C-alpha cells in the first residue's frame, strides 16, 4: 500500500506546495513522483533511491526509508503546477501508486478590477454569456443552484507576452429571468464588482 | 516512446474493442491500467516479456496479448457500462526501474448510440465595457450538448493554433446533472489586447474536435449520424 | 386521408425465388423537411408487426440484406432477393408523412413447398370431461401441405354432420406446413351408446384415405 | 432490454369505455413517443394517435376524435389509451408502438418496438373461464383442450415455456353456445412418455383463470 496526503491543496503563487507519501513495504528500494494534468497522462517528474534530498529545478524530493516516507516540495509555485501528483513505490526491476494529491496554485492578482461583462454570440445578438473576470484568488465561484443556469468554475489565463494573469468564470442560460446582474448571485462577490 | 490508439472511443454495450499499445524503447515489461475517480490507477494485466501475460488487480472482462516486444493490445471482450474509464498503457525496462505511461484512451460504453450528440459551438465577442475599462478583449467559446465527453478544444488566431491567453475548463459541466447519459457543456476564454481585437484583419476561430461514431455504424435517426468531426465557430476583429 | 394500395394481395413463392410487393399512394409522401416517410412492416402469424424498411429504402438494423425497398412519387416496391421459409406473413406498406398515418391492405406471402401428407392422431374424451356430461373427440392432422384437407367423422360407421368444428394453423416458418385440429362434440349419454369413433382424412399426400380410430363409449 | 408490456384482455359492453395501459422498460420513457395502432380480427392495421410523454403533445386520427384520450404517467413509465362509446366494430387487438426517434428526432414517424397487444371484445355477453382437459398420448402426440370460454383470447405454453419445438396451438372455434374452444398439441419422442412430465399452462386473463394441467399417458 501507498498512501498520500488527502484533498486538494490550495497553494498561493510563489509559496511551496508540500506533498507527502507513506508506503507499507519496508523492502521498497525505488520511489517516484508523477505529475498528471487534468485529462492528460501521468508523467514521471522525479526519482529517488537513497535517504536524503534530491533537487531538480523547483522540485525537491526527500526520502526517509527508516520512517517509510517520501515527499515532494514544489518551490516558487506557479499556476502551471496545478495538477495531480502521484507517488509510486517499488522493490525491484510491482509498481504501487497512491491515489494522488490534487494541487491548485492560485495566481497572485496584485491589481484586481472585478467585473461582470456581457458577451454576445458572433452569429446572434440574442444569445449571450456573462463573464465574471479580473477578481483576485480570494473569491470562489459557487456552482449553479438553478437547473437551467450554467456556471463554470474560475479559470486562470496567462497573457505570457505581457506577464499578465487573470481569473474568470462563465455563466449562461436560456431562462427569460436570467441577467448578468443575477448570474453570480450564489457566489461571495467583491462589493466593488463593476456591472457595466 | 509509448503510443496508444485510439485516443477516444465510444462503444455500445456488448461490443468488442482492442486498444492498441506500442513502445519502441525495447522494454520487456508492459502493463495496462484503468483510472477511475474514487480509486486511482488499478492494474488490469501485465506482461513481463514476449509471450508472457499475467492478470493484474482488475483482469475481469479484459484479455491481453504479447506476441512481439513492441505491441501489447488490450481487448475488451464484451463492453459494459462499468468499463467507462480512462485506460493507460505503461512500459518499464524490466532488466532502470522507471515506468513511462502512454497518452491514454478515454472510453465510454453506452446502452445505445442514440445518446451520442456532437457539440454545438459558438464564439461570444468581447464586451465594449471590458475593452474601454481594461484595454483587453476576452472572447468566450462555448461547446454544448455533446455526448460522450470526448472533445478537444483549441483556439486559432490567423490560422495558427494559439495557447497564450487561453484557459479552457478542466472538466465539462453536466447539462442534466441527475442523469447518467447527460450531455455536457464546456467553456473556453481567449484574452487579447484591445488593439489586437480592433484590427479587422485578425480572424479568431474556436475549434472543437469531437469523437463519436464511425461512417460504418448503423443509424436510424433523421438527424445526421454523430460521427467524429470538427465543429467550429469564428469571429473577426472589429474597429468599433 | 392518403389511400395506400398494395399489389398483389396474396403472393405464392418458392424459396430461392425473388419476390416483389408494390405499394401505391393516393398522394406524394415527401414531407416539408425533405424526407419521405414510407415504410414496410411484416406481421408474422400471432405476432406484432416488425419494421423492415423505413423511409423508402433504408433497412432497419438486424433485418437481412435480402430485404430492400425502392420508389418515389406515388409508386414504391419492397423486394426480397431470395425468399426464405421464415418470410411467411403479411407485409404492409405505411405512410407517416401526413396525419393520419395510413397502411396498405396487406400482402400475404405464402411459400410453396413439396406435398407433405399429414400425420393423423385421435384422442378420446378425458374422464374429467365425461364426469361433466359432454364428450369431445379430437382428430389432429399434423404438418401437411397443401392446406386443403377433408376430415370426416364416423361413429359406429355412421358419417356425422353438424356436430364437429375445425381450425387450421397458419403456415409454419420452418417447414412451411399447415396443421389441423377437429373436435366432434357429443353428449356423454350419446357417447356411451357407441363403440367405434373414427376420423377419416383425405389429402393430396395420401393416395388413399387414412382412418384413425378407437373403441369405447 | 426494451420491453412494452400491455394490460390484459377485456370484454366491454357496447356504450362502455376501455383504458389500455402500456408499461415501458429498458429505456428512458420520456425520450420516445408512443403510438396506438389497432387491428380487428383478420383485418389490417389502423393508426389511432400518439402521445409524447415528455411534453404531453398528442396527435390523433380524426376517426377517433371525440372518443379517444391518450394520457401518460411518467412516475410508472405507462402510457394509456382510452376509447369511449364502444361499438361492435371496435373489437380489435390494440397495440402500443414506440416511435423510433429519440429526444424529438423525426424518426418517431416509424416504429421500432411494439407491445403484445390487448384484445378488446365489444359484447353484452358474460365472461366465462375455460375448462382444461388433457388430450392424453416413433413419436407421440399429446395436448390440452381448453373448452367453453368467453371472450378471446387464451394463451397456452408447455412446461412454463421450456417446450416449444413441436407445439401447435390452434385458432379458437366459436361454438353454437357462443363460447370459444381451442386445442394445443405437441409431438414428442414416444420413448419419453415415462421419463418427461408434460404440463400445459393455460391463461384466460379476462376471468383471471390460470390453470396448469398435467397431461399423462393412459
Ligand atoms: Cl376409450
Ligand atoms: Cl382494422
Ligand atoms: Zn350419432
Ligand atoms: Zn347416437
Ligand atoms: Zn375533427
Amino acid at each position: 500500500e501507498v498512501e498520500q496526503n488527502s484533498g486538494p491543496l490550495s497553494v498561493p503563487e510563489g509559496a511551496i506546495a508540500s506533498l507527502n507519501c507513506t508506503y507499507s513495504d519496508r523492502g521498497s528500494q525505488s520511489f517516484f513522483w508523477y505529475r498528471q494534468y487534468s485529462g492528460k497522462s501521468p508523467e514521471l517528474i522525479m526519482s529517488i533511491y537513497s535517504n536524503g534530498d534530491k533537487e531538480d529545478g523547483r522540485f525537491t524530493a526527500q526520502l526517509n526509508k527508516a520512517s517509510q516516507y517520501v515527499s515532494l516540495l514544489i518551490r516558487d509555485s506557479q499556476p502551471s503546477d496545478s495538477a495531480t501528483y502521484l507517488c509510486a513505490v517499488t522493490t525491484d526491476s510491482k509498481l504501487q501508486f497512491g491515489a494522488g494529491t490534487q494541487v491548485v496554485v492560485t495566481p497572485d492578482i496584485q491589481n484586481p478590477d472585478p467585473a461582470v461583462y456581457q458577451l454576445r454570440d458572433s452569429k446572434s445578438s440574442d444569445k449571450s454569456v456573462c463573464l465574471f473576470t479580473d477578481f483576485d484568488s480570494q473569491t470562489n465561484v459557487s456552482q449553479s443552484k438553478d437547473s437551467d443556469v450554467y456556471i463554470t468554475d474560475k479559470c486562470v489565463l496567462d497573457m505570457r507576452s505581457m506577464d499578465f494573469k487573470s481569473n474568470s468564470a462563465v455563466a449562461w442560460s436560456n431562462k427569460s429571468d436570467f441577467a448578468c446582474a443575477n448570474a453570480f448571485n450564489n457566489s461571495i462577490i467583491p462589493e466593488d464588482t463593476f456591472f457595466p | 516512446g509509448v503510443t496508444q490508439t485510439p485516443k477516444f472511443q465510444v462503444l455500445k454495450t456488448g461490443q468488442s474493442m482492442t486498444l492498441q499499445c506500442a513502445q519502441d524503447m525495447n522494454h520487456e515489461y508492459m502493463s495496462w491500467y484503468r483510472q477511475d475517480p474514487g480509486m486511482g490507477l488499478r492494474l488490469i494485466h501485465y506482461s513481463v516479456g514476449a509471450g508472457i501475460t499475467d492478470q493484474g488487480e482488475v483482469p475481469n472482462g479484459y484479455n491481453v496479448s504479447r506476441s512481439t516486444t513492441e505491441d501489447f493490445p488490450l481487448r475488451l471482450l464484451s463492453a459494459a457500462p462499468s468499463q467507462t474509464s480512462v485506460y493507460f498503457c505503461a512500459s518499464r525496462p524490466g532488466l532502470r526501474p522507471e515506468q513511462y505511461f502512454g497518452p491514454g484512451t478515454r472510453l465510454t460504453v453506452t446502452e445505445d448510440l442514440k445518446n451520442v450528440f456532437p457539440p454545438e459551438v459558438a464564439v461570444f465577442e468581447p464586451s465594449e465595457a471590458e475593452i474601454s475599462h481594461t484595454q483587453k478583449a476576452t472572447l468566450v467559446c462555448l461547446a454544448t450538448g455533446f455526448y460522450p465527453d470526448h472533445v478537444e478544444l483549441s483556439w486559432w488566431v490567423n490560422g495558427k493554433e494559439v495557447h497564450s491567453g487561453v484557459c479552457t475548463d478542466p472538466q465539462p459541466l453536466k447539462e442534466q446533472p441527475a442523469l447518467n447519459d447527460s450531455r455536457y457543456a464546456l467553456s473556453s476564454r481567449l484574452r487579447v489586447s484591445a488593439t489586437f481585437w480592433q484590427d479587422p484583419r485578425n480572424h479568431f476561430r474556436c475549434q472543437v474536435q469531437f469523437y463519436g461514431l464511425s461512417e460504418n455504424d448503423e443509424w436510424t435517426q433523421d438527424r445526421a449520424k454523430p460521427v467524429t468531426q470538427i465543429v467550429s465557430a469564428e469571429a473577426w476583429g472589429r474597429a468599433d | 386521408d392518403i389511400v395506400m394500395t398494395q399489389s398483389p394481395l396474396s403472393l405464392p413463392v418458392t424459396p430461392g425465388e425473388p419476390a416483389s410487393i408494390s405499394c401505391r399512394s393516393s398522394q406524394r409522401l415527401v414531407h416539408s423537411n425533405g424526407n419521405t416517410y414510407l415504410h414496410w412492416y411484416l406481421q408474422k402469424p400471432g405476432q406484432s408487426p416488425r419494421l423492415l424498411i423505413y423511409r423508402v429504402s433504408n433497412r432497419f438494423p438486424g433485418v437481412p440484406d435480402r430485404f430492400s425497398g425502392s420508389g418515389s412519387g406515388t409508386d414504391f416496391t419492397l423486394k426480397i432477393s431470395r425468399v426464405e421459409a421464415e418470410d411467411v406473413g403479411v407485409y404492409y406498406c405505411s405512410q407517416s408523412t401526413h396525419v393520419p398515418y395510413t397502411f396498405g391492405q396487406g400482402t400475404k406471402l405464402e411459400i410453396k413447398r413439396t406435398v407433405a401428407a399429414p400425420s393423423v392422431f385421435i384422442f378420446p374424451p378425458s374422464d374429467e370431461q365425461l364426469k361433466s356430461g359432454t364428450a369431445s373427440v379430437v382428430c389432429l392432422l399434423n404438418n401437411f401441405y397443401p392446406r386443403e384437407a377433408k376430415v370426416q367423422w364416423k361413429v359406429d360407421n355412421a358419417l356425422q354432420s353438424g356436430n364437429s368444428q375445425e381450425s387450421v394453423t397458419e403456415q409454419d416458418s420452418k417447414d412451411s406446413t399447415y396443421s389441423l385440429s377437429s373436435t366432434l362434440t357429443l353428449s356423454k349419454a350419446d357417447y356411451e351408446k357407441h363403440k367405434v369413433y373414427a376420423c377419416e382424412v383425405t389429402h393430396q399426400g395420401l393416395s388413399s384415405p387414412v382412418t384413425k380410430s378407437f373403441n369405447r363409449g | 432490454q426494451v420491453q412494452l408490456v400491455q394490460s390484459g384482455a377485456e370484454v366491454k359492453k357496447p356504450g362502455a369505455s376501455v383504458k389500455v395501459s402500456c408499461k415501458a422498460s429498458g429505456y428512458t420513457f420520456t425520450g420516445y413517443v408512443m403510438h396506438w395502432v389497432r387491428q380487428a380480427p383478420g383485418q389490417g392495421l389502423e393508426w389511432m394517435g400518439f402521445i409524447n410523454p415528455y411534453n404531453d403533445d398528442i396527435q390523433s386520427n380524426e376517426r377517433f376524435r371525440g372518443r379517444v384520450t391518450m394520457t401518460r404517467d411518467t412516475s410508472i413509465s405507462t402510457a394509456y389509451m382510452e376509447l369511449s362509446r364502444l361499438r361492435s366494430d371496435d373489437t380489435a387487438v390494440y397495440y402500443c408502438a414506440r416511435g423510433a426517434g429519440y429526444n424529438f428526432d423525426g424518426a418517431y414517424r416509424f416504429f421500432d418496438f411494439w407491445g403484445q397487444g390487448t384484445m378488446v371484445t365489444v359484447s353484452s355477453a358474460s365472461t366465462k373461464g375455460p375448462s382444461v382437459f388433457p388430450l392424453a398420448p416413433g413419436t407421440a402426440a399429446l395436448g390440452c383442450l381448453v373448452k367453453d370460454y368467453f371472450p378471446e383470447p387464451v394463451t397456452v405454453s408447455w412446461n412454463s415455456g421450456a417446450l416449444t419445438s413441436g407445439v401447435h396451438t390452434f385458432p379458437a372455434v366459436l361454438q353454437s353456445s357462443g363460447l370459444y374452444s381451442l386445442s394445443s398439441v405437441v409431438t414428442v419422442p414416444s420413448s419419453s412418455l415415462g421419463t418427461q412430465t408434460y404440463i400445459c399452462n393455460v391463461n384466460h386473463k379476462p376471468s383471471n383463470t390460470k390453470v396448469d394441467k398435467k397431461v399423462e399417458p393412459k
